[PDB]
């Protein structure tokens, strides 16, 4: 589909462009896996980075 | 001498974004 | 550049996940001044968590 489902471990704030702001148990849509240590996720009509170590496989 | 540290978020530093 | 520097005005051991150990008197470079009171900050080859209280802008 749009990608995989992975929740959120940590609550994260965005700090630049383009983060996703997101609580603990967010779900959050990966659409790439990108290297760099940064994915393309969505949450909230939000497109936005997601810092990978953030998020659990679900 | 010191003040104690703020109350933590128990979470990983982000990866470089840089 | 990669940040600000900032001066430890207090010795502080890690005691926690990617917390950074550092001495009074160590530069410290802040990469984000992160909501909660911990700032990513790298020292020493080590890029971790720096209590925001324990450091002054210099």
């Amino acid at each position: 589909g749009p990608g995989i489902q992975v929740k959120a471990l940590y609550d994260y704030d965005a700090q630049t462009g383009d983060e996703l702001t997101f609580k603990e148990g967010d779900t959050i849509i990966v659409h790439q896996k990108d290297p760099a240590g940064w994915w393309e996720g969505e949450l909230n009509g939000k497109r936005g980075w997601v810092p990978a170590n953030y998020v659990q496989d679900i | 001498a010191k003040p104690v540290p703020p109350p933590r978020g128990a979470k990983p530093a982000p990866p470089p974004r840089t």
